[PDB]
RNA sequence: UGAACAGCCUCUAGUUGAUAGAAUAAUGUAGAUAAGGGAAGUCGGCAAAAUAGAUCCGUAACUUCGGGAUAAGGAUUGGC
RNA sequence: UCUUAAGGUAGCCAAAUGCCUCGUCAUCUAAUUAGUGACGCGCAUGAAUGGAUUAACGAGAUUCCCACUGUCCCUAUCUAC
RNA sequence: CAGUCAAGCGUUCAUAGCGACAUUGCUUUUUGAUUCUUCGAUGUCGGCUCUUCCUAUCAUACCGAAGCAGAAUUCGGUAAGCGUUGGAUUGUUCACCCACUAAUAGGGAACGUGAGCUGGGUUUAGACCGUCGUGAGACAGGUUAGUUUUACCCUACUGAUGAAUGUUACCGCAAUAGUAAUUGAACUUAGUACGAGAGGAACAGUUCAUUCGGAUAAUUGGUUUUUGCGGCUGUCUGAUCAGGCAUUGCCGCGAAGCUACCAUCCGCUGGAUUAUGGCUGAACGCCUCUAAGUCAGAAUCCAUGCUAGAACGCGGUGAUUUC
């Protein structure tokens, strides 16, 4: 197995887990639970949503990791 | 699935029923195809015959050329739509229904692919699978 | 007239009456064929239903488009600690059926067990088999020659065995007593088997074994009363219904002036005694050893215990039993597993199976990581920690 | 608030009257939500859903020249 | 050629008026006893018994299309009494 | 609907398959004939839902015959265990096409089923047209609108308690009643057998799927009064914080439970037979599956297994009160 990526959170998805979404242009997106699926359905921004690896990584919180 | 049935399939969620409109993916000039029958389908008491991903379905065009009009043929589904459980353990689905014109034997009546085709139809249908850009 | 379009029927008219099962613990109606050529062994189990989870294992079937690739099954965790061998009976047959003629018990009961026998165990003496103990501290002379006159007779011999409900995290405090044909050979030898026992202990992995092919006998989980829609699974009137719609329009013909007992009818569902079978055995789980969970790829130290316990059960501390598939009855109820009554092969009975990783992840829910060190590493330090 | 003696909340005033208690089975009455499809149901789109205010753009056939017409079809709407 | 007092003119139609009839042709549908447009020896249309058309109007009847939806595939859940 | 005879058809040849001229029957799913019951009322068509039964078997199981080389097909037997659909038009029963399927067989149960539904038709009263009648009016001629009442009683059925069997508790037995699984496709066999070629299988094995059934909620989806968190409108509490009201104020997410071929798992093998094909073998010195005897065999029957456990069937076991 390969533990996988989620594509709106980050969230890490382990298999059996999560959604699975092709969109028309062939680009997968794969979302961790409905609740990330729904958010990515109303065209939210990532960054603008407080909890998702990306925003954190924007506004530098836990970033303790590369000096 | 039947005359060009190459190999078998595991059971995938059964998404569109006959009446259904679905988009036609290929270049044959069909712009909808129309579903009046599943082949293979069984039979039940008011249980609509219901199309999946890489079923072969008598379908008919209503909007093209008019030379595709007034007349059914069979037709693949290569787009679902509804998420259906592939047996390594993922859901996925596409965002619309889509699928193509083929002749009784496989033989796709179109020569090129527009869009994303699911790995269930490619597979089992070589012809599809040839001309297929993406596959998933 | 005639029907004007024919359909099948809606449920099974052999699992008729559709009433409450006569206890709580579903009762084995038959037993594995004895042979008497293999060493006397137990043929059955008690355990308790703990919760249902996901697995991830390589299928090995030639010819499949999964051959040698990876699939995700789902699978159930039944809890078994070790039963106590307390007492065995003789069955002699007759011409009106097997009959038993003889029980002999031990020695000495634990509290637990006991308490099956009161309807009240705070008020009262407890004085259970205390007199039957007192035919005992004498050698022999009223135990022995019952255990001759079982040898002499009794054709079939069955153990009577109980569970330790103690080590369990239900707050059951009461044992769940049940018997157990053996099926070795030469029932002399299997009477000396039982009598070894006495106030001994029998290990899960002494009876079943991996990739062994198993059936599950337990009670459905009840629903009470039930509407004939759902209770039979027939077809909803339409919309524009006057007097209720979820009903069975017509319940018989004029002739005969009865009301058939096939016709499907509202009534209670669900709490009934079911007989699953061919359920396929996956790991043998021990509680005295911890990466329960782990296996030869996965190399982590937990146990097959999710995150904050399995919904409404709890932890897992003793040997479990998870098999492939799901077994009739609801979480926390007893639940009695038995072998095969017949040699199957079938090329998938014969399967070896061989797991990579068990979701261990909270069942409470969307649940994300599968251990709090994960945990903890994913989003890192929080103002709880300091 | 709002175009408004619309709906919604409040002041003066007036009531707190309609047998009650305990549970949350089936079938009901009233109110709802449903993945994919979209009338294939049905005698029949019955019922329900969809649209909806205001501002701006745009508006066919036909016509008794008055209408059709809010035709159709589009865009905007908060707070400071 | 017989006959009436006159012999259905202008128009219109399988029309709410046509038995045969699910009339014939075209369109509409994959498929239509439905609908529409044409034909008219029309059982048994037709002129203030008013004929034909008609914009607008209709809680009037009928056909199709778009959007919409548990009407349905196929049922499931929740709340109050 | 099924026989009996057999002039002929069938290249020759009555009976592979048909069969005239005649003749014997069966059924009451047609329509007739009669008026025996009901007019101090048994709710009439059709459709929807549901159960069971019949076989004159459409398919599936096993066989027999051919004008059966193969494939396809036709006739016939045992067979009702299992299944026999989705739609366009019509109120339709009926009918006709589209399409899938193994097949889309035929019927009954007060022409099953209205205190189960609907009311499209017929079949009150309003109204329109055509024909007829001077007229009121008539039309199995056409059209439109037209109230579908009650079960709390007994039985039946599905579930649910329950006295007496010294008391109570535990573990059991099994008389009886019910029963279930069904079908197709693909690969391989094999482009082989067979055939001049054209074409072209089957047995064994494998992967699946159709219909049905019993469960279950690890995952996905649905469900929201968790009124759990957040956001938004109007008003009210002097403002803030925090809140009330708008019959759950509205929207987003939403655990638990319930739940979906919208989700997952599972659905056993033994004997005796039918049709049929055989053995020995007389009757009938020969011959014959039959007369005695006997072998194999169908989705058949009975069993294994599964379900309830006689509340007047039974067994084993623990304890069995002292003002
Ligand atoms: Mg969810
Ligand atoms: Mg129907
Ligand atoms: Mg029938
Ligand atoms: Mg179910
Ligand atoms: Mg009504
Ligand atoms: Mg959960
Ligand atoms: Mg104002
Ligand atoms: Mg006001
Ligand atoms: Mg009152
Ligand atoms: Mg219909
Ligand atoms: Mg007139
Ligand atoms: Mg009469
Ligand atoms: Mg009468
Ligand atoms: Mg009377
Ligand atoms: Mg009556
Ligand atoms: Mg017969
Ligand atoms: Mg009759
Ligand atoms: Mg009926
Ligand atoms: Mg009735
Ligand atoms: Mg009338
Ligand atoms: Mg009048
Ligand atoms: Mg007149
Ligand atoms: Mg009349
Ligand atoms: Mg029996
Ligand atoms: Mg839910
Ligand atoms: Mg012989």
């Amino acid at each position: 197995m390969k533990v996988e990526i989620d594509s709106f959170s980050g969230a890490k998805i382990y298999p059996g887990r999560g959604t699975l979404f092709v969109r028309g242009d062939s680009k997968i997106f794969r979302f961790q639970n409905s609740k990330s699926a729904s958010l990515f359905k109303q065209r939210k921004n990532p960054r603008r949503i407080a909890w998702t690896v990306l925003f954190r990584k924007h506004h530098k919180k836990g970033i303790t990791e590369e000096v | 699935s039947g005359n060009g049935a190459q190999g078998t399939k595991f059971r995938i969620s059964l998404g569109l029923p006959v009446g259904a409109i679905m988009n036609c993916a290929d270049n044959s000039g069909a712009r909808n195809l129309y579903i009046i029958a599943v082949k293979g389908s069984g039979s039940r008491l008011n249980r609509l015959p219901a199309a999946s991903l890489g079923d072969m379905v008598m379908a008919t065009v209503k909007k093209g050329k008019p030379e595709l009009r007034k007349k059914v043929m069979p037709a693949i589904v290569v787009r679902q739509a509804k998420s259906w459980r592939r047996r390594d353990g993922v859901f996925l689905y596409f965002e619309d229904n889509a699928g193509v014109i083929a002749n009784p034997k496989g033989e796709m009546k179109g020569s090129a692919i527009t869009g994303p085709v699911g790995k269930e139809c490619a597979d089992l249908w070589p012809r599809v699978a040839s001309n297929s850009g993406v596959v998933v | 007239s005639h029907r004007k379009y024919e359909a099948p029927r809606h449920g099974h008219l052999g699992f008729l009456p559709r009433k409450r099962a006569a206890s709580i613990r579903a009762r084995v109606k038959a037993f594995p064929k004895d042979d008497r050529s293999k060493p006397v062994a137990l043929t059955s189990f008690l355990g308790y239903k703990a919760g249902m989870t996901t697995i991830v294992r390589d299928l090995d079937r030639p010819g499949s488009k999964f051959h040698k690739r990876e699939v995700v099954e789902a699978v159930t965790v039944v809890d078994t600690p070790p039963v106590v061998v307390v007492g065995v009976v003789g069955y002699v047959e007759t011409p009106r059926g097997l009959r038993s003629l003889t029980t002999v018990w031990a020695e000495h009961l634990s509290d637990e067990v006991k308490r099956r026998f009161y309807k009240n165990w705070y008020k009262s003496k407890k004085k259970a088999f205390t007199k039957y103990s007192a035919k005992y501290a004498q050698d022999g002379a009223g135990i022995e020659r019952e255990l001759a006159r079982i040898k002499k007779y009794a054709s079939v011999v069955r153990v009577l065995v109980h569970t330790q409900i103690r080590k369990t995290p239900l707050a059951q405090k009461k044992a769940h007593l049940a018997e157990i044909q053996l099926n070795g050979g030469s029932i002399s030898e299997k009477v000396d088997w039982a009598r070894e026992h006495f106030e001994k202990t029998v290990a899960v992995d002494s009876v079943f074994e991996q990739n062994e092919m198993i059936d599950a006998i337990a009670v459905t989980k009840g629903h009470g009363f039930e509407g004939v829609t759902h209770r039979w699974g027939t077809k909803k009137l339409p919309r524009k219904t006057h007097r209720g719609l979820r009903k069975v329009a017509c319940i018989g013909a004029w002739h005969p002036a009865h009301v058939m007992w096939s016709v499907a009818r509202a009534g209670q569902r669900g709490y009934h005694s079911r007989t699953s079978i061919n359920h396929k055995i996956y790991r043998v789980g021990k509680g005295d050893d911890e990466a329960n969970g782990a296996t030869s790829f996965d190399r982590t130290k937990k146990t097959i215990t999710p995150m904050g316990g399995f919904v409404h059960y709890g932890e897992i501390k003793n040997d479990f039993i998870m098999v492939k598939g799901c077994i009739p009855g609801n979480r926390k109820r007893i639940v009695t597993l038995r072998k095969s009554l017949y040699t199957n092969t079938s090329r998938k009975a014969l399967e070896e199976v061989s797991l990579k990783w068990i979701d261990t992840a909270s069942k409470f829910g969307k649940g994300r990581f599968q251990t709090p060190a994960e945990k903890h590493a994913f989003m890192g330090t929080l103002k709880k920690d300091l």
